[PDB]
RNA sequence: AAGCUUGAGUCUCGUAGAGGGGGGUAGAAUUCCAGGUGUAGCGGUGAAAUGCGUAGAGAUCUGGAGGAAUACCGGUGGCGAAGGCGGCCCCCUGGACGAAGACUGACGCUCAGGUGCGAAAGCGUGGGGAGCAAACAGGAUUAGAUACCCUGGUAGUCCACGCCGUAAACGAUGUCGACUUGGAGGUUGUGCCCUUGAGGCGUGGCUUCCGGAGCUAACGCGUUAAGUCGACCGCCUGGGGA
RNA sequence: AAAAUGUUCU
């Protein structure tokens, strides 16, 4: 059972949704029996160019300690949701817990 | 080389800044280089000829 | 797989099959067979309208499911089954609630995998959902023009369409032929590409195939007298006019669309 | 591999003469140390010294008369892919005697020469000069 | 003078954009090791770091957008 | 490339005690082992040659292992190929 | 026949890496399309012309489509058996190296025939096709110009699955092993040390440069040898013919 | 930008 620092940034004006979708997302990684092992909301911030057509967008760093198919679920969704803009799912040696 | 001219500041200064700052950033040098396709292999034996300069 | 045929007979040479052993051998499902006589290409007036059609092969039409009504009830595939009356194969599904229907057979789609239709429904191969909640970019087929209607495109073999864009009520199709198409968001569109693919693979190998296929031969106009097709005639080998129909209209390149209705629907012609 | 040791005993011999080395050192063996007693005795190194019990590394001394390598040269000319056994009417001489060859015989590892005084020869196991 | 190694970390972060932006010149292109003297293994891994950044739009790629 | 928990049991299994880990059986099994597990991939990956080279190479020493087992005791090999599904 | 642990492997924990395969995506740029702004050039070269342009080009902004390649990092830097491998992310995956220790116990090395991989071009079927570009065309240049320059421009380059099986596929240096003075680096481990500070002292792996002995026809090579030896294979026997 | 060649044997 890897590690995984995800990283997505959500579309500014859906940022009300965003706090759910965290939920729904822990939710899946323990669905599976994971963990979560930190969970930063960063919120709203500029970006150094516009993504799709937009400056600023809603950042959420979030790290798991989850089996593989519930990532793949994961990055299925993120794909089909036009919500979230970026993800980016890294695989990480250790657990990770400090704060950025 | 994204410049700004500051407040109370000469034209000519703020133009040798700008070319200052290109050179630094290597553009003209860059396009260059991108004028012409150079093969892989080329730019390797060029490289190395760069590289035995640079013993000196 | 495609299967090259080794060369016993001349004729067997260049057969190449287009073998699928998880195609069900044995009787299709007999409710959704109907009767589907051939016409030898002749209308109500009994006139060939369309030449090189006939003989054949006798074909039993298997009721497909191209409208996709059954909204919210999952279906498992059955089996996928060998459909003569076009060149995809087609998955029997089995619904939840009992029914059984054909449907155009996807890519990846095989017996025990699981399908549905309807807006809920999940993006993945052979789920059907309207073009609104499918993602732009997608390979999908058995694309809807009208909403309810039926899906018209994307059903041969191999073939599919990339979702494009959605300006507003209207998703804009790349279709195979690489006609830029509008058509409404509400319309329905099955996810993936219809499966199989390896079909234009095949070669008939001899006249015969293409026989029992319900393709009779076809003359060319230059082996004809003036008075059948207007290349006819002259002695020896002549043909000094420009290609034409057996009706006069030039053949190599002057285009035959006078729609004016649906050319509000094309964004880009095909090239 | 190491598919010849002797050879490479002689090798690293040879080796330190030439670079001035006071001692060379190599994995020990019983040939090895037969050859080397050999040596000794015929005079082209001071002492042999076999250290350890599990690994056994056996130590030469080498001589340096007047600032210069006493072993001229030192070739195996029996090899593991070529052996050489002389009778003893066959028997070589290094240099015309001045120089020794490394005969193995039945009665034991001994230079050319008393192999031929026995009445016997075998594996000419190395050119020594 | 190479920073990270006097720090002692195991690895750069991309999320850490203060630490980044300064081995990154003004046009946005990474600043090379022999300038910065940044050690080898430290310099890849910065880059990566970087790269992951412009990827996820805490640094820009170019200074055009 | 193995995991260590599978190769642990495939010790266990193997190996006289815990600890026989170069025991030439236990070699050949964890080779064995690694060789069937790499077998799907290579089938889902045809064109992965470097890869592939690994595997070839693997193969290689643990037949070599089962040579070397076969002239020192026949019947442990025979023992070995048949608690491995082993051809030969 | 019995052994032993130095060779050769296995396991423990880490390590760096453009190693390979599969799949996602990112931004810059070129091209094309649509639309706006605007007006006589643009483009090109040695200079020209062909070409594109008053039907509105080029320039300039906006939106889109696509394909290919991944600036900077980038380094006689790294990894890979060689070929080669370069954005980032994931999944599968091979090797290498180190740290100690534990285990096997010569299981090794080399290898004709054989098998596999093997750049680029090329070929086969199906896709794709922006840019580049054999062929081809026109313009130049020219004495001629079947070229170099320019403008275009198809196959090809891209992908999928096959075939091809060769290159100055080179380090023009077969593989494995041992040994022999040094220096300057690079890279990547690791043990020790008040890290009193970026350091100090080692010990390994891989690697560039100089250079000693020695070798060499000299050039040079020179602890990664072309030195000193050993094992195995490959190949050579004047040039042309070939 | 453009600059081709040099009869044989001594
Ligand atoms: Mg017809
Ligand atoms: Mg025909
Ligand atoms: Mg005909
Ligand atoms: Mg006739
Ligand atoms: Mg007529
Ligand atoms: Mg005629
Ligand atoms: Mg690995
Ligand atoms: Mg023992
Ligand atoms: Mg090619
Ligand atoms: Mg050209
Ligand atoms: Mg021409
Ligand atoms: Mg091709
Ligand atoms: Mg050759
Ligand atoms: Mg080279
Ligand atoms: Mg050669
Ligand atoms: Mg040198």
């Amino acid at each position: 059972m890897r590690h995984y620092e995800i990283v997505f940034m959500v579309h500014p004006d859906q940022s009300e949704q965003v706090p759910g979708m965290i939920e729904r997302y822990t939710a899946a990684i323990t669905g599976a029996e994971g963990k979560i092992h930190r969970l930063e909301d960063w919120g709203r911030r500029q970006l150094a160019y516009p993504i799709n057509k937009l400056h600023k967008a809603h950042y959420v760093l979030m790290n798991v300690e989850a089996p593989q198919e519930v990532i793949d679920e994961l990055e299925t969704t993120f794909r089909f949701n036009d919500a979230v803009i970026r993800s980016m799912v890294m695989r990480t040696k250790h657990a990770v817990t400090e704060a950025s | 080389p994204v410049i700004k001219v500051r407040e109370n500041e000469p034209f000519d200064v703020a133009l040798r800044r700008f070319k200052r700052s290109c050179e630094k950033a290597g553009v003209l040098a860059e396009v260059r280089r991108r004028e012409f396709y150079e093969k892989p292999t080329t730019e390797r034996k060029r490289a190395k000829a760069s590289a035995v300069k640079r013993h000196a | 797989a495609v299967v090259k045929c080794k060369p016993t007979s001349p004729g067997r040479r260049h057969v190449v099959k287009v073998v699928n052993p998880e195609l069900h051998k044995g009787k299709p499902f007999a409710p959704l067979l109907e009767k589907n006589s051939k016409s030898g290409g002749r209308n109500n007036n009994g006139r060939i309208t369309t030449r090189h059609i006939g003989g054949g092969h006798k074909q039993a039409y298997r009721i497909v499911d191209f409208k996709r009504n059954k909204d919210g009830i999952p279906a498992v595939v059955e089996r996928l089954e060998y459909d003569p009356n076009r060149s995809a194969n087609i998955a029997l599904v089995l619904y939840k609630d009992g029914e059984r229907r054909y449907i155009l057979a996807p890519k990846g789609l095989k017996a025990g995998d699981q399908i549905q239709s309807g807006v809920d429904a999940a993006i993945k191969p052979g789920n059907t959902l309207p073009m609104r909640n499918i993602p732009v970019g997608s390979t999908v087929h058995n694309v809807e023009m009208k909403p309810g209607k039926g899906g018209q495109l994307a059903r041969s073999a191999g073939t599919y369409v990339q979702i494009v864009a959605r300006d507003g009520a209207y998703v804009t199709l790349r279709l195979r032929s690489g006609e830029m198409r509008k058509v409404e968001a509400d319309c329905r569109a099955t996810l993936g590409e219809v499966g199989n693919a390896e079909h234009m693979l095949r070669v008939l190998g001899k006249a015969g195939a293409a026989r029992w296929r319900g393709v009779r031969p076809t003359v060319r106009g230059t082996a004809m007298n003036p008075v059948d097709h207007p290349h006819g005639g002259g002695e020896g080998r002549n043909f000094g006019k420009h290609p034409v129909t057996p009706w006069g209209v030039q053949t190599k390149g002057k285009k035959t669309r006078s729609n004016k209705r649906t050319d509000k629907f094309i964004v880009r012609r095909r090239s | 591999s190491m598919q010849d040791p002797i050879a490479d005993m002689l090798t690293r011999i040879r080796n330190g003469q030439a670079a001035n080395k006071a001692a060379v050192t190599m994995p020990s063996s019983k040939l090895k140390v037969a050859i080397a007693n050999v040596l000794k005795e015929e005079g082209f190194i001071e002492d042999f010294k076999v250290e350890g019990d599990t690994k056994p590394e056996l130590e030469l001394t080498l001589k340096y008369f007047q600032g210069k390598a006493v072993v001229e040269s030192i070739q195996r000319v029996s090899r593991p892919g070529l052996r050489i056994y002389k009778r003893k009417d066959e028997l070589p001489k290094v240099m015309a005697g001045l120089g020794i060859a490394v005969v193995s015989t039945s009665k034991g590892v001994m230079t050319d020469r008393a192999a031929r005084q026995a009445g016997l020869g075998g594996e000419i196991i190395c050119y020594v000069a | 003078f190479c920073r990270f190694t006097e720090e002692g970390v195991q690895e750069i972060d991309y999320k850490d954009i203060a630490t980044l932006k300064n081995y990154i010149t003004e046009s946005g292109k990474i600043v090379p090791s022999r300038i910065t003297g940044t050690r080898a293994k430290y310099q890849r891994q910065l880059a990566r770091a970087i790269k992951r950044a412009r990827y996820l739009s805490l640094l820009p790629y170019t200074d055009r957008h | 490339s193995l995991s260590t928990e599978a190769t642990a049991k495939i010790v266990s299994e193997f190996g006289r005690d815990a600890n026989d880990t170069g025991s030439t059986e236990v070699q050949v099994a964890l080779l064995t082992a690694q060789i069937n597990h790499l077998q799907g991939h290579f089938a889902e990956h045809k064109k992965d040659h470097h890869s592939r080279r690994g595997l070839l190479r693997m193969v290689s020493q643990r037949r070599k292992l089962l040579d070397y087992l076969k002239r020192k005791d026949v019947a442990r090999y025979t023992q070995l190929i048949e608690r491995l599904g082993l051809r030969r």
